[PDB]
Protein backbone atom coordinates (compact mmCIF):
# COMPACT_ATOMS: atom_id res chain seq x y z
CA UNK A 1 0.00 0.00 0.00
CA UNK A 2 2.68 2.33 1.13
CA UNK A 3 6.29 2.76 -0.56
CA UNK A 4 8.52 2.38 2.21
CA UNK A 5 9.79 5.91 3.11
CA UNK A 6 12.80 7.87 3.37
CA UNK A 7 14.61 7.83 6.46
CA UNK A 8 15.37 5.97 9.26
CA UNK A 9 14.72 3.21 7.82
CA UNK A 10 18.18 2.68 6.06
CA UNK A 11 19.68 1.17 9.28
CA UNK A 12 16.69 -0.95 10.12
CA UNK A 13 16.08 -2.11 6.38
CA UNK A 14 19.48 -3.10 6.36
CA UNK A 15 19.30 -5.51 9.21
CA UNK A 16 16.42 -6.77 7.92
CA UNK A 17 18.78 -8.07 5.52
CA UNK A 18 21.68 -8.88 8.34
CA UNK A 19 19.12 -11.06 9.75
CA UNK A 20 17.60 -12.43 6.75
CA UNK A 21 20.67 -13.10 4.64
CA UNK A 22 22.43 -14.52 8.09
CA UNK A 23 19.40 -16.63 8.84
CA UNK A 24 19.25 -18.30 5.40
CA UNK A 25 23.00 -18.30 5.14
CA UNK A 26 22.47 -20.69 7.44
CA UNK A 27 19.01 -22.35 7.27
CA UNK A 28 20.83 -24.76 4.25
CA UNK A 29 23.71 -25.64 6.72
CA UNK A 30 20.94 -26.53 8.99
CA UNK A 31 19.35 -28.73 6.28
CA UNK A 32 22.69 -30.35 5.44
CA UNK A 33 22.05 -32.42 8.29
CA UNK A 34 19.01 -34.08 7.54
CA UNK A 35 20.60 -34.93 3.94
CA UNK A 36 22.59 -36.79 6.05
CA UNK A 37 20.03 -38.75 8.06
CA UNK A 38 17.79 -39.36 4.54
CA UNK A 39 20.75 -41.79 3.68
CA UNK A 40 20.22 -43.82 7.12
CA UNK A 41 17.00 -45.19 5.58
CA UNK A 42 18.17 -45.41 2.26
CA UNK A 43 20.28 -48.20 2.64
CA UNK A 44 18.11 -50.03 4.90
CA UNK A 45 14.96 -50.94 3.35
CA UNK A 46 13.91 -54.33 1.40
CA UNK A 47 16.94 -56.24 2.61
CA UNK A 48 15.01 -59.65 4.23
CA UNK A 49 11.63 -58.93 2.92
CA UNK A 50 12.86 -59.75 -0.71
CA UNK A 51 14.76 -62.69 0.37
CA UNK A 52 11.88 -64.73 2.84
CA UNK A 53 9.22 -63.88 0.28
CA UNK A 54 11.34 -66.19 -2.19
CA UNK A 55 10.86 -69.60 -0.02
CA UNK B 1 -3.88 -55.91 7.81
CA UNK B 2 -5.28 -56.24 3.86
CA UNK B 3 -3.81 -56.88 0.36
CA UNK B 4 -4.92 -58.35 -3.00
CA UNK B 5 -3.37 -59.82 -5.38
CA UNK B 6 -4.58 -62.93 -8.19
CA UNK B 7 -6.96 -65.01 -6.13
CA UNK B 8 -4.47 -68.04 -7.67
CA UNK B 9 -1.63 -66.40 -5.51
CA UNK B 10 -3.84 -64.67 -2.94
CA UNK B 11 -4.68 -67.92 -1.05
CA UNK B 12 -2.00 -67.61 0.85
CA UNK B 13 -1.86 -64.43 1.92
CA UNK B 14 -5.69 -65.76 2.88
CA UNK B 15 -3.86 -68.32 5.57
CA UNK B 16 -2.30 -66.39 8.12
CA UNK B 17 -4.32 -63.15 8.73
CA UNK B 18 -4.26 -61.05 5.27
CA UNK B 19 -7.70 -60.97 4.77
CA UNK B 20 -7.22 -60.20 1.41
CA UNK B 21 -9.25 -59.33 -1.78
CA UNK B 22 -8.92 -60.29 -5.20
CA UNK B 23 -7.04 -58.34 -7.85
CA UNK B 24 -8.92 -59.68 -10.87
CA UNK B 25 -12.03 -58.27 -10.74
CA UNK B 26 -10.59 -54.29 -11.36
CA UNK B 27 -7.77 -53.40 -13.02
CA UNK B 28 -8.68 -49.66 -11.07
CA UNK B 29 -8.66 -50.72 -7.57
CA UNK B 30 -10.29 -48.02 -6.63
CA UNK B 31 -13.85 -49.99 -5.62
CA UNK B 32 -11.60 -52.01 -3.12
CA UNK B 33 -9.55 -48.63 -2.28
CA UNK B 34 -12.94 -47.32 -0.94
CA UNK B 35 -13.96 -50.39 0.76
CA UNK B 36 -11.10 -50.93 2.34
CA UNK B 37 -11.63 -47.40 4.09
CA UNK B 38 -14.85 -48.48 5.31
CA UNK B 39 -13.30 -50.40 8.10
CA UNK B 40 -10.04 -48.62 7.95
CA UNK B 41 -9.14 -50.82 10.42
CA UNK B 42 -6.28 -51.82 8.15
CA UNK B 43 -3.29 -49.57 8.04
CA UNK B 44 -1.60 -51.53 5.70
CA UNK B 45 -2.69 -51.84 1.87
CA UNK B 46 -0.07 -53.16 -0.86
CA UNK B 47 -0.18 -54.10 -4.49
CA UNK B 48 1.28 -56.30 -7.12
CA UNK B 49 3.06 -54.59 -9.82
CA UNK B 50 0.15 -55.50 -11.54
CA UNK B 51 -1.22 -52.55 -11.31
CA UNK B 52 1.45 -49.86 -10.77
CA UNK B 53 2.08 -48.20 -7.27
CA UNK B 54 2.91 -45.11 -9.37
CA UNK B 55 -0.88 -43.77 -9.18
CA UNK B 56 -2.01 -43.42 -5.77
CA UNK B 57 -4.04 -40.19 -6.33
CA UNK B 58 -6.91 -42.36 -5.91
CA UNK B 59 -5.78 -42.12 -2.29
CA UNK B 60 -5.58 -39.06 -2.24
CA UNK B 61 -8.72 -38.23 -3.79
CA UNK B 62 -10.56 -40.68 -1.08
CA UNK B 63 -8.18 -40.08 2.34
CA UNK B 64 -7.50 -36.56 1.80
CA UNK B 65 -5.38 -35.46 4.50
CA UNK B 66 -5.96 -38.92 6.12
CA UNK B 67 -3.21 -40.57 5.65
CA UNK B 68 -3.67 -44.38 5.51
CA UNK B 69 -2.20 -46.83 3.96
CA UNK B 70 0.74 -46.22 1.57
CA UNK B 71 0.18 -48.80 -1.38
CA UNK B 72 3.46 -50.98 -1.23
CA UNK B 73 5.14 -52.68 -4.38
CA UNK B 74 4.77 -56.48 -4.24
CA UNK B 75 5.36 -58.02 -7.46
CA UNK B 76 3.23 -61.24 -8.39
CA UNK B 77 5.68 -63.48 -7.85
CA UNK B 78 9.77 -63.91 -7.94
CA UNK B 79 10.84 -65.19 -11.45
CA UNK B 80 13.58 -62.52 -11.06
CA UNK B 81 12.74 -59.26 -9.24
CA UNK B 82 16.08 -58.36 -8.23
CA UNK B 83 17.13 -57.24 -11.77
CA UNK B 84 14.45 -54.25 -10.79
CA UNK B 85 15.27 -53.83 -7.10
CA UNK B 86 18.73 -51.95 -7.04
CA UNK B 87 16.66 -50.35 -9.81
CA UNK B 88 13.69 -49.12 -7.42
CA UNK B 89 16.01 -47.55 -5.54
CA UNK B 90 17.68 -45.62 -7.94
CA UNK B 91 14.48 -44.98 -9.93
CA UNK B 92 13.55 -43.51 -6.41
CA UNK B 93 16.00 -40.87 -5.81
CA UNK B 94 16.70 -39.07 -9.06
CA UNK B 95 13.20 -37.70 -9.17
CA UNK B 96 12.65 -37.24 -5.99
CA UNK B 97 15.34 -34.69 -3.94
CA UNK B 98 17.62 -33.82 -6.65
CA UNK B 99 18.79 -36.02 -9.81
CA UNK B 100 21.87 -36.90 -9.50
CA UNK C 1 -12.04 34.19 14.15
CA UNK C 2 -15.62 33.75 13.30
CA UNK C 3 -15.18 31.04 15.65
CA UNK C 4 -14.04 32.99 18.93
CA UNK C 5 -17.02 35.35 18.57
CA UNK C 6 -20.20 32.34 17.93
CA UNK C 7 -18.32 31.10 20.68
CA UNK C 8 -17.79 33.20 23.44
CA UNK C 9 -20.08 35.49 24.03
CA UNK C 10 -22.93 34.41 22.23
CA UNK C 11 -23.01 30.63 22.87
CA UNK C 12 -23.17 27.37 21.21
CA UNK C 13 -21.01 24.81 20.10
CA UNK C 14 -19.59 24.68 17.28
CA UNK C 15 -17.59 22.07 14.94
CA UNK C 16 -15.76 24.04 12.25
CA UNK C 17 -14.24 22.17 9.38
CA UNK C 18 -11.14 23.51 7.49
CA UNK C 19 -11.25 20.47 5.26
CA UNK C 20 -7.78 20.36 3.46
CA UNK C 21 -4.64 21.99 4.87
CA UNK C 22 -2.31 20.64 2.44
CA UNK C 23 -2.57 23.15 0.31
CA UNK C 24 -2.05 25.70 3.34
CA UNK C 25 1.37 24.80 3.78
CA UNK C 26 2.17 24.64 0.18
CA UNK C 27 1.13 28.45 -0.66
CA UNK C 28 3.25 29.29 2.59
CA UNK C 29 5.98 27.86 0.98
CA UNK C 30 6.11 30.22 -1.48
CA UNK C 31 6.39 33.18 0.26
CA UNK C 32 9.13 31.47 2.67
CA UNK C 33 11.79 31.03 0.33
CA UNK C 34 10.56 33.26 -2.00
CA UNK C 35 11.95 35.47 0.98
CA UNK C 36 15.09 34.19 2.35
CA UNK C 37 14.17 32.01 5.38
CA UNK C 38 15.74 28.57 5.95
CA UNK C 39 14.77 25.37 4.81
CA UNK C 40 14.48 22.72 7.97
CA UNK C 41 13.62 19.50 6.68
CA UNK C 42 12.13 18.87 3.43
CA UNK C 43 12.41 22.35 2.18
CA UNK C 44 9.00 23.49 3.97
CA UNK C 45 10.08 26.83 5.75
CA UNK C 46 11.21 25.93 9.14
CA UNK C 47 9.17 28.00 11.52
CA UNK C 48 5.86 25.90 10.35
CA UNK C 49 5.41 24.85 13.55
CA UNK C 50 4.55 27.93 15.12
CA UNK C 51 2.04 29.02 12.03
CA UNK C 52 0.47 25.44 12.45
CA UNK C 53 -0.32 26.47 16.16
CA UNK C 54 -2.18 29.54 15.63
CA UNK C 55 -4.19 27.80 13.58
CA UNK C 56 -4.83 24.58 15.40
CA UNK C 57 -4.50 26.09 18.68
CA UNK C 58 -7.77 28.18 19.56
CA UNK C 59 -10.48 26.18 20.16
CA UNK C 60 -10.99 24.58 23.29
CA UNK C 61 -13.66 25.19 26.48
CA UNK C 62 -13.24 28.09 28.14
CA UNK C 63 -13.67 28.78 31.79
CA UNK C 64 -17.05 28.61 33.94
CA UNK C 65 -18.29 29.77 30.24
CA UNK C 66 -20.45 28.18 27.81
CA UNK C 67 -19.72 27.15 24.24
CA UNK C 68 -17.85 25.05 22.36
CA UNK C 69 -15.01 24.91 19.57
CA UNK C 70 -14.07 21.36 18.48
CA UNK C 71 -11.91 21.43 15.44
CA UNK C 72 -12.06 18.85 12.64
CA UNK C 73 -9.48 19.49 9.84
CA UNK C 74 -8.62 16.94 7.37
CA UNK C 75 -5.45 16.51 6.20
CA UNK C 76 -4.20 15.62 2.81
CA UNK C 77 -0.43 14.38 3.48
CA UNK C 78 0.94 12.71 -0.41
CA UNK C 79 0.59 8.95 -0.31
CA UNK C 80 -0.07 7.00 2.81
CA UNK C 81 3.28 8.46 3.95
CA UNK C 82 3.44 9.38 7.35
CA UNK C 83 6.54 11.57 7.51
CA UNK C 84 6.09 13.98 5.02
CA UNK C 85 6.53 17.06 7.22
CA UNK C 86 2.96 18.36 6.96
CA UNK C 87 0.84 15.52 9.06
CA UNK C 88 4.22 15.64 10.87
CA UNK C 89 4.22 18.30 12.69
CA UNK C 90 0.44 18.38 13.14
CA UNK C 91 0.82 15.37 15.39
CA UNK C 92 2.19 16.95 18.37
CA UNK C 93 0.13 20.03 17.53
CA UNK C 94 -3.49 18.69 17.66
CA UNK C 95 -4.26 15.90 20.20
CA UNK C 96 -4.02 12.51 17.87
CA UNK C 97 -5.76 11.43 14.88
CA UNK C 98 -7.70 8.97 12.98
CA UNK C 99 -6.69 7.83 9.53
CA UNK C 100 -8.35 5.97 6.50
CA UNK C 101 -5.87 4.21 4.82
CA UNK C 102 -5.74 2.55 1.35
CA UNK C 103 -4.99 -0.32 3.27
CA UNK C 104 -8.95 -1.07 3.90
CA UNK C 105 -10.17 0.59 1.33
CA UNK C 106 -9.59 -1.77 -1.30
CA UNK C 107 -11.71 -4.91 0.59
CA UNK C 108 -14.94 -2.13 0.41
CA UNK C 109 -15.50 -1.59 3.79
CA UNK C 110 -16.76 2.06 4.27
CA UNK C 111 -16.14 4.51 5.49
CA UNK C 112 -12.27 3.14 6.74
CA UNK C 113 -10.72 3.57 9.86
CA UNK C 114 -8.45 1.66 11.13
CA UNK C 115 -7.69 1.42 14.34
CA UNK C 116 -4.07 1.01 14.74
CA UNK C 117 -3.17 4.40 14.81
CA UNK C 118 -5.42 6.24 15.96
CA UNK C 119 -4.95 7.61 19.43
CA UNK C 120 -7.37 10.51 20.47
CA UNK D 1 37.09 -0.95 2.41
CA UNK D 2 33.94 0.45 1.68
CA UNK D 3 34.59 -3.44 0.05
CA UNK D 4 32.25 -3.39 -3.10
CA UNK D 5 32.42 -4.15 -6.80
CA UNK D 6 30.46 -1.02 -7.21
CA UNK D 7 31.30 2.83 -5.38
CA UNK D 8 32.34 4.70 -7.95
CA UNK D 9 36.44 4.41 -8.06
CA UNK D 10 36.47 0.99 -8.81
CA UNK D 11 33.60 0.64 -11.75
CA UNK D 12 35.25 3.65 -13.03
CA UNK D 13 39.07 1.97 -13.79
CA UNK D 14 37.18 -0.80 -14.79
CA UNK D 15 35.58 1.26 -17.94
CA UNK D 16 38.50 2.79 -19.04
CA UNK D 17 41.27 -0.22 -18.14
CA UNK D 18 41.52 -3.07 -20.22
CA UNK D 19 41.49 -6.31 -17.44
CA UNK D 20 40.66 -7.02 -14.29
CA UNK D 21 42.68 -9.62 -11.90
CA UNK D 22 40.43 -10.37 -8.69
CA UNK D 23 42.17 -11.29 -5.93
CA UNK D 24 39.91 -12.37 -2.96
CA UNK D 25 40.53 -13.64 0.66
CA UNK D 26 38.22 -16.44 0.77
CA UNK D 27 39.99 -18.92 -1.54
CA UNK D 28 43.21 -17.82 -0.03
CA UNK D 29 41.98 -18.65 3.54
CA UNK D 30 41.93 -22.21 2.18
CA UNK D 31 45.68 -21.72 1.53
CA UNK D 32 46.72 -21.49 -2.36
CA UNK D 33 48.96 -18.61 -2.80
CA UNK D 34 48.81 -16.50 -4.79
CA UNK D 35 44.71 -16.50 -5.15
CA UNK D 36 43.72 -14.74 -7.90
CA UNK D 37 40.38 -15.78 -7.51
CA UNK D 38 40.08 -17.02 -11.52
CA UNK D 39 35.95 -17.38 -11.83
CA UNK D 40 35.55 -13.36 -10.95
CA UNK D 41 38.32 -12.32 -13.30
CA UNK D 42 38.58 -10.68 -16.67
CA UNK D 43 40.93 -9.37 -19.55
CA UNK D 44 39.66 -8.21 -22.65
CA UNK D 45 42.86 -8.30 -23.85
CA UNK D 46 43.38 -11.66 -25.27
CA UNK D 47 41.60 -11.35 -28.69
CA UNK D 48 44.45 -9.31 -30.51
CA UNK D 49 47.19 -11.21 -28.77
CA UNK D 50 46.31 -13.94 -30.79
CA UNK D 51 48.79 -13.36 -33.64
CA UNK D 52 51.94 -13.33 -31.66
CA UNK D 53 50.30 -16.23 -29.12
CA UNK D 54 50.11 -18.72 -32.11
CA UNK D 55 53.43 -17.56 -33.75
CA UNK D 56 55.71 -18.14 -30.46
CA UNK D 57 54.12 -20.55 -28.01
CA UNK D 58 53.13 -24.10 -30.03
CA UNK D 59 49.87 -23.06 -32.84
CA UNK D 60 47.59 -25.15 -31.12
CA UNK D 61 48.23 -22.77 -28.50
CA UNK D 62 44.86 -21.06 -28.06
CA UNK D 63 43.11 -24.01 -29.10
CA UNK D 64 44.74 -24.87 -25.26
CA UNK D 65 43.60 -22.09 -23.05
CA UNK D 66 40.17 -22.06 -24.04
CA UNK D 67 40.14 -26.06 -23.64
CA UNK D 68 41.27 -26.22 -20.13
CA UNK D 69 39.10 -23.12 -18.64
CA UNK D 70 36.05 -25.32 -19.45
CA UNK D 71 37.18 -27.79 -16.55
CA UNK D 72 36.35 -25.62 -13.42
CA UNK D 73 33.52 -24.02 -15.60
CA UNK D 74 31.90 -27.53 -15.71
CA UNK D 75 33.05 -28.06 -12.33
CA UNK D 76 31.44 -25.30 -10.76
CA UNK D 77 28.20 -25.74 -11.33
CA UNK D 78 28.23 -29.27 -10.56
CA UNK D 79 30.14 -28.81 -7.09
CA UNK D 80 27.74 -25.85 -6.58
CA UNK D 81 24.91 -28.12 -6.38
CA UNK D 82 26.32 -31.51 -6.26
CA UNK D 83 28.83 -31.72 -3.46
CA UNK D 84 26.16 -32.00 -0.92
CA UNK D 85 26.72 -35.89 -0.63
CA UNK D 86 30.82 -35.53 -1.67
CA UNK D 87 32.44 -37.58 -4.49
CA UNK D 88 30.74 -40.94 -3.72
CA UNK D 89 27.06 -40.55 -5.05
CA UNK D 90 28.23 -39.21 -8.21
CA UNK D 91 28.40 -41.31 -11.28
CA UNK D 92 31.80 -42.16 -13.67
CA UNK D 93 32.58 -38.87 -15.66
CA UNK D 94 31.35 -36.95 -13.07
CA UNK D 95 33.87 -37.84 -10.76
CA UNK D 96 36.33 -37.53 -13.38
CA UNK D 97 35.87 -33.93 -13.69
CA UNK D 98 36.46 -32.65 -10.14
CA UNK D 99 39.54 -35.31 -10.16
CA UNK D 100 41.08 -33.20 -13.24
CA UNK D 101 39.76 -30.36 -10.92
CA UNK D 102 41.70 -31.26 -7.95
CA UNK D 103 44.31 -31.23 -10.36
CA UNK D 104 44.00 -28.05 -12.00
CA UNK D 105 44.01 -26.48 -8.40
CA UNK D 106 46.98 -28.77 -7.07
CA UNK D 107 49.20 -27.71 -9.82
CA UNK D 108 48.30 -25.50 -12.68
CA UNK D 109 47.32 -22.98 -10.24
CA UNK D 110 48.98 -22.66 -7.06
CA UNK D 111 52.73 -22.14 -7.13
CA UNK D 112 54.52 -20.43 -4.73
CA UNK D 113 56.78 -17.25 -4.34
CA UNK D 114 59.82 -19.28 -2.48
CA UNK D 115 61.17 -21.57 -4.63
CA UNK D 116 64.14 -20.76 -6.67
CA UNK D 117 63.05 -24.01 -8.65
CA UNK D 118 59.15 -22.25 -9.29
CA UNK D 119 58.05 -19.00 -8.81
CA UNK D 120 58.67 -17.92 -12.91
CA UNK D 121 58.53 -19.94 -15.51
CA UNK D 122 57.66 -18.98 -19.40
CA UNK D 123 55.13 -19.48 -22.13
CA UNK D 124 56.45 -22.93 -23.37
CA UNK D 125 56.91 -24.37 -19.61
CA UNK D 126 53.07 -23.83 -19.12
CA UNK D 127 52.19 -24.94 -22.47
CA UNK D 128 53.37 -28.55 -21.62
CA UNK D 129 52.30 -28.44 -18.57
CA UNK D 130 48.34 -27.79 -19.66
CA UNK D 131 49.27 -30.29 -22.54
CA UNK D 132 49.74 -33.48 -20.35
CA UNK D 133 46.87 -32.17 -18.27
CA UNK D 134 44.16 -32.57 -20.98
CA UNK D 135 46.17 -35.37 -22.79
CA UNK D 136 45.73 -37.41 -19.91
CA UNK D 137 42.28 -36.55 -19.58
CA UNK D 138 40.66 -37.43 -22.64
CA UNK D 139 41.81 -40.75 -21.87
CA UNK D 140 40.71 -40.92 -18.95
CA UNK D 141 37.19 -40.57 -20.28
CA UNK D 142 38.44 -43.35 -22.18
CA UNK D 143 38.75 -45.75 -19.55
CA UNK D 144 35.60 -45.06 -17.19
CA UNK D 145 33.23 -45.43 -21.02
CA UNK D 146 34.34 -48.69 -20.67
CA UNK D 147 33.19 -48.60 -17.43
CA UNK D 148 36.93 -49.62 -15.99
CA UNK D 149 37.68 -49.19 -12.37
CA UNK D 150 37.66 -45.52 -11.81
CA UNK D 151 38.89 -45.20 -8.53
CA UNK D 152 42.12 -46.50 -9.31
CA UNK D 153 42.87 -44.08 -11.89
CA UNK D 154 43.17 -42.06 -9.04
CA UNK D 155 45.69 -44.09 -7.92
CA UNK D 156 48.20 -44.26 -10.79
CA UNK D 157 51.91 -43.55 -10.29
CA UNK D 158 51.05 -40.90 -13.59
CA UNK D 159 49.60 -38.32 -11.44
CA UNK D 160 52.71 -38.12 -9.12
CA UNK D 161 55.04 -37.53 -12.28
CA UNK D 162 52.58 -34.09 -12.79
CA UNK D 163 52.38 -33.84 -8.95
CA UNK D 164 55.69 -33.12 -9.19
CA UNK D 165 55.51 -30.99 -12.61
CA UNK D 166 56.03 -27.59 -11.08
CA UNK D 167 58.74 -28.61 -9.29
CA UNK D 168 61.06 -29.53 -12.43
CA UNK D 169 63.36 -26.84 -12.73
CA UNK D 170 63.42 -25.31 -16.41
CA UNK D 171 66.79 -26.52 -16.97
CA UNK D 172 65.60 -30.19 -17.25
CA UNK D 173 61.86 -29.07 -18.24
CA UNK D 174 62.28 -30.23 -21.78
CA UNK D 175 63.41 -33.42 -21.16
CA UNK D 176 60.65 -33.63 -17.93
CA UNK D 177 57.99 -33.57 -20.94
CA UNK D 178 60.11 -36.13 -22.73
CA UNK D 179 59.95 -39.22 -20.30
CA UNK D 180 56.85 -37.95 -18.49
CA UNK D 181 54.69 -37.51 -21.64
CA UNK D 182 54.39 -40.93 -23.64
CA UNK D 183 54.48 -42.47 -20.63
CA UNK D 184 50.30 -41.64 -20.50
CA UNK D 185 49.97 -43.04 -23.46
CA UNK D 186 50.81 -46.32 -21.46
CA UNK D 187 49.29 -46.23 -18.10
CA UNK D 188 46.16 -47.00 -19.93
CA UNK D 189 47.26 -49.46 -22.43
CA UNK D 190 47.73 -51.52 -18.64
CA UNK D 191 43.83 -51.34 -18.19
Amino acid sequence: SQVSPTRMNLLQRRGQLRLAQKGVDLLKKKRDALVAEFFGLVREAMEARKALDQA
Amino acid sequence: MAVIADPETAQGFRLAGLEGYGASSAEEAQSLLETLVERGGYALVAVDEALLPDPERAVERLMRGRDLPVLLPIAGLKEAFQGHDVEGYMRELVRKTIGF
Amino acid sequence: TVAEYLAFEHDYHVLVILTDMTNYCEALREIGAAREEIPGRRGYPGYMYTDLATIYERAGVVEGKKGSVTQIPILSMPDDDRTHPIPDLTGYITEGQIQLSRELHRKGIYPPIDPLPSLS
Amino acid sequence: PGGDMSEPVTQSTLRIVGAFWRLDASLAFRRHFPAINWNGSYSLFTSALDPWYRENVAEDYPELRDAISELLQREAGLQEIVQLVGPDALQDAERLVIEVGRIIREDFLQQNAYHEVDAYCSMKKAYGIMKMILAFYKEAEAAIKRGVSIDEILQLPVLERIGRARYVSEEEFPAYFEEAMKEIQGAFKAL
